[PDB]
């Protein structure tokens, strides 16, 4: 599977100027482009090297529809400020969250269209990508409002014909980088804690992608009511970092197994201290 | 490839 | 209106050597507002030209972002990163534990 992801985020600052907008683009675990709008001459601009080849034409739509969108959401951050009746002096958040999952065939999986306010969930295109999902009572009329006015059908346009058509050639300009896998170094390490206790960790380094699953087991048998796990984190070569760690008596490590899967592992590890 | 929006919200 | 205070990291991108050159970073996520102040610190002085990530999101839609910069450790120098949100009434300091 592969997928296709913008993160939006515009921030109103009253009193500082105009919202912020923000939008960056991935696929799978890799960035490729962001439009910034504090940025020098805001524009979308490649974050990936295999996005520099890519023609002036391709650049100036980009940055066209992030202009339109910027002034969508500077009126849609005060469209909702009535809505839910708010004084004019807070600072409020519209995030958007959109793009398109593929599998094996490169076909449409799912399309995402779904948008927070305030950090809080506030309308989603369902997977049908043809009805919609209201948060609460203020979404509700911008439920009425989209299904009288046929927007889904204009992102369903997108999600099934360019998002799809874009994200495969986005896979062959990242064919050589985007493709591969980098399996998990896994190690565990010993920390003693107490007289009596000590924490046993298990590392993952240098791993794409992202998606990793850590487990400890006691005699063939999940310990993860006792685990502390976590998120997984960047190490900014583009590679992924996790550990998984379980507290056990002196004496007892040789008895705690950690497992591994990644995609890059067709067998799952098994490490003991 | 980025896509704008339609109606307000 | 949700707010939530941040998850702090500190770590470096390879295994730390003393002398040879190597990535500290701050990743900071699960936060809400997107505003946030990340500073990495050696032996408490504030490091400059620290370098950090686009702002983006997760699915629950809480915001991610990496603070980086080079450096290259040694024995005795001590490094942390200083996060302030407006969940945090006072700075969060985390220290960087190379085992940890």
């Amino acid at each position: 599977p592969h997928s296709l992801r913008y993160f939006v985020t515009a921030v109103s600052r009253p009193g500082l100027g105009e919202p912020r907008f923000i939008a960056v683009g991935y696929v799978d675990d890799t960035q490729f482009v962001r439009f910034d709008s504090d940025a020098d001459n805001p524009r979308f601009e490649p974050r990936a090297p295999w996005m520099e080849q890519e023609g002036p034409e391709y650049w100036e739509e980009q940055t066209q529809r992030a202009k339109s969108d910027e002034q969508w959401f500077r009126v849609s951050l005060r469209t909702a400020q009535r809505y839910y009746n708010q004084s004019k002096g807070g600072s409020h958040t519209f995030q958007r969250m959109f793009g398109c999952d593929v599998g094996s065939d490169w076909r449409l999986l799912r399309g995402y269209h779904q948008f927070a306010y305030d950090g809080r969930d506030y309308i989603a295109l369902n997977e049908d990508l043809k009805t919609w999902t209201a948060a609460d009572t203020a979404a509700l009329i911008t439920r009425r409002k989209w299904e009288q006015a046929g927007d889904a059908e204009y992102y369903r346009a997108y999600l099934e014909g360019e998002c799809v058509e874009w994200l495969r050639r986005y896979l062959e300009l990242g064919n050589e980088t985007l493709l591969r896998t980098d399996s998990p170094k896994a190690h565990v390490t010993y920390h003693p804690r107490s007289q009596v206790d000590v924490t046993l960790r298990c590392w993952a380094l240098g791993f794409y992608p992202a998606d990793i699953t850590l487990t400890w087991q006691l005699n063939g048998e999940d310990l993860t009511q006792d685990m502390e796990l976590v998120e997984t984190r960047p190490a900014g070569d583009g590679t992924f970092q996790k550990w998984a760690a379980v507290v056990v008596p002196l004496g007892k490590e040789q008895n705690y197994t950690c497992h591994v899967h990644h995609k890059g592992l067709p067998e799952p590890l098994t490490l003991r201290w | 490839y980025y896509q704008s929006g339609l109606s307000i919200v | 209106m949700i707010q939530r205070t941040p998850k702090i990291q500190v770590y470096s991108r390879h295994p730390a050597e003393n002398g040879k050159s190597n990535f500290l970073n701050c990743y900071v996520s699960g936060f809400h507002p997107s505003d946030i102040e990340v500073d990495l610190l050696k032996n408490g002085e504030r490091i400059e030209k620290v370098e950090h990530s686009d702002l983006s999101f997760s699915k629950d839609w809480s915001f991610y972002l990496l603070y980086y910069t080079e450096f290259t450790p040694t024995e005795k120098d001590e490094y942390a990163c200083r996060v302030n949100h407006v969940t945090l009434s006072q700075p969060k300091i985390v220290k960087w534990d190379r085992d940890m």
